[PDB]
């Protein structure tokens, strides 16, 4: 596989990777307001005919918790055929580094569903996340999502 | 002219919309209207409020009135130019902008609206002057000198860039924040502006210069080995690319370029030192075995023994760690066919190892060691190369081996669907696909799988039913209404082809025109940007925005409904009852015209009152849609009854012209248009075009102009 | 994986 930046002209296959693994979607200006915003923390993980396959679409927090600047991954798949290679772990360390070095980042978050199993062994075990705490009803569907935090020290 | 009370109610109308619920606004003019009707900018204010929460003709009306009297009035433009933007007519709202602007010098906000509608129709000239107005009156603020740069790189005028952002940084001795990022991304784009003007030679001095101002280490390294491997300053590069390697060593191009500045490679084929090549990705298994990378490229390479040894090695390795992507990562060799019959009989001598013992072929019994479950993986292997190589029979009995092991594996029973599916037989490749979703149903993936197949079938409702169980359901049509808004293509496309080949063509008209839709949209979300991008300074990304946008149409998928709706146009054309979508039996009787007069009859009276049904089931869904503002008015049918289709299918084919000499099915469906237009000049010249690429013994080719021949000797008679 |  080959893992490297997102550019603009891959978005609509991130958008498409997201619908196919994900119940949490957003149209494609939203694609690009991450791209415009923050044109370097996105990665992306294609095939051998070049579409997207996996994807990392991360962003800085706009309004700053406490006036320290901090990561958040807003979304994160893999078509089922390519998952347990390695591709997220990889894509999640390309993108960490970029918010570290372009931003100063001091930490990053994200939001995983309570059942999510699989994300969960993840970010806890694999990427060493903390559980920040629970947020209740987070998902349309009611489901609570864990709030993952990582320090960067 | 010239009253005193109205002056403030005037204003208070305007402020109304300023404030949106234009409903007190117009309680403020009225009275002043219809007692004064002939004041241009009283019309004008009132047809946006009528324009703004709709609708939009009673709108237009008053708007046009006020205009046509104030000649004249920088108000009435403007106020056009709102809602003709709104409407998306940006043609019309730039025109109406600049009149505003001739009109009203001084007012700058005016330009800076003008300067997103001309960015959006790719005046890049007009563009420039707007950008060059709006830095004039404004050049404290950084974004406008970027803009006024990126303008006239757009217009290839490299050197009127070059001398406005140098201008600029110029302006900021002691800083040194600034942004930072601004900063970073303005060197990078100024990096840009120089490879573009003075070439390679000096872009790389000036690369080097702006290392310490550069944020984006990736962009910096990148843009520097190309460079470096452009110059031939092949050592230099060697470090540089070990630099992005340490950072990410799976980027398949690192590698390329690592060996071309070897010179172990050219920059086309790998040529030569084909002892050194190899022995490089060896030294490159040092690059922490975290990488995959150093193994799996030279394979692409590689052939005859030294292929054999190391498919093997490769194989094995995936095999006992029980990957389930192993196929899918080997599959790009089979593009030569060779390596293909290769890794079938290796792979086939696998399973008969594994036969009596639990050891590869047979040398491998005198290194001992043996392996559990491997066969699983090996048949699930088999299962999916002979499915892809098209025997089907073998591939049927390899997954069922891999599911007597073990029926929980949900890639098993995909396979098996996939295969069935193969065989031709839809409804259990439906079926063996709902009971792969059924073995994991918190996966959306599998679960849209099903649908698919299940759309295959031409089961649409059950397909809606199932994706129903992840979508977000609250509006508009359920499932599938929401999976319009998510701008998904590929379930939009797959039950448009559904529905057309059930010949129910409002509802495969309907999906189709969601891609329009989709597309429409995506060409319209870069207009913030030509303003957002510029206050972020995201210079290189906004370009590679302005260009993606630029052929954003030409597309699988947009072609796919293109012609699809293409083809439903024709069919309304040529057949009289094909606007009621007959069902498919009823369709056939009335194709094939061998029914009397009194079937006939009947037949109609029949899908007539269905249409009458459909067309009032349509009625329940809009007042649904309007009580929960912007509506829906065909649910369904509205496409499908158009009184001319030949139009329609020239609106379809606009898009699909541009982008002909790659895809000449556009010149055939363009030709089979103009010849049922009776216009056979252009007609021929499309079908020539046609048959230049591709065709002379072309299928597609000859069928069109055996229909040409048909169509053009027909005007005539004899 | 937000939700918006
Ligand atoms: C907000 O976006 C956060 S939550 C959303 C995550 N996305 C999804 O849930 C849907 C679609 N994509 C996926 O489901 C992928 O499985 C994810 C993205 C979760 C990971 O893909 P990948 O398969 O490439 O994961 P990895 O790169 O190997 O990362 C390390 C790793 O994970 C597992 N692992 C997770 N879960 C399981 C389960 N249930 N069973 C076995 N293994 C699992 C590994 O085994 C990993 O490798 P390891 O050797 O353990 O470190
Ligand atoms: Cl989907
Ligand atoms: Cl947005
Ligand atoms: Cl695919
Ligand atoms: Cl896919
Ligand atoms: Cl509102
Ligand atoms: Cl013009
Ligand atoms: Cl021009
Ligand atoms: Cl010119
Ligand atoms: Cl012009
Ligand atoms: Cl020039
Ligand atoms: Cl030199
Ligand atoms: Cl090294
Ligand atoms: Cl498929
Ligand atoms: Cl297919
Ligand atoms: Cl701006
Ligand atoms: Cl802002
Ligand atoms: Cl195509």
């Amino acid at each position: 596989m080959d893992i490297r930046p997102a550019r603009i002209s891959d978005l609509t296959g991130m958008q498409n990777c997201n619908l196919h693994n994900l119940p949490e979607n957003y149209q494609l200006k939203y694609y690009l307001y991450h791209a415009i915003s923050w044109p370097m923390l996105s990665y992306v993980a294609t095939d051998p005919k070049g579409r997207v396959v996996g994807y990392v679409l991360a962003k800085m927090e706009e309004e700053p918790k406490d006036g320290i600047p901090h990561g958040h991954i807003t979304s994160v798949s893999v078509m089922r055929s390519y998952r347990h290679l390695g591709l997220a772990k990889r894509l999640m360390v390309q993108s960490q580094r970029a918010m570290v070095e372009v931003y100063g980042a001091k930490y990053m978050s994200l939001h995983v569903r309570k059942s999510n199993r699989a994300a969960i062994h993840l970010y806890r075990d694999t990427l060493q996340f903390d559980v920040q705490g629970i947020e209740s009803k987070y998902y349309a569907d009611g489901e609570d999502a864990y709030a993952m935090h990582k320090d960067f020290s | 002219q010239l009253s005193p009370k109205e002056i403030t109610l005037f204003r208070t109308a305007l402020k109304c919309y300023e404030t949106k619920q234009y409903k007190k606004g117009l309680k403020a003019i009225e009275p002043l209207l219809e007692r004064h009707p002939e004041h241009g900018e009283s019309l004008a204010i009132k047809g946006i409020l009528l324009h703004s929460l709709g609708n939009t003709k009673e709108g237009y009306d008053n708007v046009r009135l006020g205009l046509r009297n104030d000649v004249g009035s920088g108000v009435c433009w403007h106020i056009f130019g709102l809602i003709s933007r709104a409407d998306k007519d940006y043609v019309q709202a730039a025109k109406c902008y600049i009149n505003a602007h001739k009109l009203e010098k001084n007012n700058s906000s005016l330009l800076r609206d003008l300067a997103l509608l001309q960015s959006q129709l790719r005046q890049y000239k007009a563009l420039a002057d707007t950008r060059n107005a709006l830095l004039q009156d404004n050049p404290g603020v950084r974004a406008n000198w970027s803009a006024l740069a990126v303008a006239q790189f757009l217009r290839g005028e490299y050197a009127s860039a070059y001398k406005i952002v140098d201008a600029f940084e110029s302006t900021i001795n002691q800083g040194v924040p600034v942004d930072t990022q601004e900063e970073s991304e303005a060197m990078l784009f100024m990096n840009l502006v120089i490879l573009k003007k003075d070439g390679v030679e000096d872009a790389y001095k000036h690369l080097l210069s702006i290392e310490k101002k550069v944020l984006d280490r990736v962009a910096f390294l990148e843009t520097r080995a190309e460079y470096e491997l452009y110059l031939s300053k092949m050592e230099e590069a060697k470090s540089t690319i070990y630099l992005l390697l340490d950072r990410n060593p799976d980027n398949h191009q690192y590698y390329y370029n690592l060996q071309r500045a070897y010179g172990y490679e050219d920059a086309s084929g790998k040529v030569l030192d084909s002892a050194e090549w190899l022995n490089l990705y060896s030294q490159l298994a040092k690059r922490y075995p975290k990488s995959e990378c150093p193994t799996r490229l030279p394979l692409e390479k590689l052939e005859g023994d030294e292929f054999l040894t190391h498919v093997d090695l490769y194989l094995r390795k995936k095999l006992k760690r029980g990957i389930p992507s192993v196929f899918v990562d080997v599959k790009s060799l089979y593009k030569d066919t060779k390596k293909c019959k290769v890794v079938e009989d290796l792979v086939s001598k696998y399973a008969s190892s594994l036969s009596t013992t639990n050891k590869f072929s047979e040398d491998d019994d005198n290194s001992q060691i043996e392996i559990p479950t491997t066969l699983l993986w090996t048949y699930y292997f088999l299962a999916q190369h002979f499915d892809h190589v098209g025997e089907l029979e073998k591939a049927e009995k390899y997954v069922d081996l891999a599911i007597d092991h073990t029926p929980t594996l949900v890639e098993l029973f995909m396979t098996k669907a996939r295969i069935s599916k193969h065989k031709g037989e839809l409804q259990t490749a439906m079926e063996i696909m709902d009971h792969a979703r059924k073995l994991d149903l918190q996966d959306r993936f599998i679960n849209g799988k099903c649908a698919k197949y299940m759309l295959r079938n031409d089961e649409n409702e059950l397909a809606a039913k199932t994706v129903s169980l992840f979508t977000r359901n609250e509006a508009v049509g359920g499932a599938v209404g929401d999976l319009a808004d998510m701008q998904c293509l590929w379930y939009m496309l797959e039950d448009g082809k559904s529905f057309a080949r059930q010949k129910k063509f409002a509802l495969a008209l309907k999906r189709f025109s969601t891609v329009f839709k989709i597309f429409d949209t995506w060409a319209d979300d870069q207009f913030d940007f030509h303003f957002f991008a510029f206050r972020k300074g995201s210079l290189r990304t906004y370009l590679d925005l302005m260009s993606w946008e630029d052929s954003v149409y030409d597309d699988p998928s947009f072609r796919e409904a293109a012609q699809g709706s293409i083809e439903i146009y024709f069919a309304l054309f040529d057949l009289p009852f094909a606007k009621y979508s007959p069902k498919l039996p009823d369709f056939e009787k009335l194709s094939s015209g061998e029914i009397n007069e009194e079937e006939e009859k009947k037949i109609y009276k029949k899908l007539k009152k269905d249409l009458s049904k459909r067309l009032e089931r349509a009625e329940k869904l809009k007042e649904a849609d309007k009580s929960r503002k912007y509506d829906e008015d065909p649910l369904g049918e509205n496409l499908v009854a158009t009184s001319e289709p030949l139009k329609e299918a020239q609106k379809c084919l606009e898009k699909l012209l541009p982008y002909g000499d790659k895809n000449p099915s556009a010149y055939i469906l363009a030709a089979q248009l103009y010849t049922r237009l009776k216009n056979f000049d252009t007609a021929s010249k499309y079908l020539e075009q046609a048959k230049v690429i591709l065709g002379q013994n072309d299928p597609t080719v000859i069928s069109t102009e055996k229909f040409y021949n048909s169509i053009k000797t027909q005007s005539n008679a004899a | 994986s937000a939700s918006e």
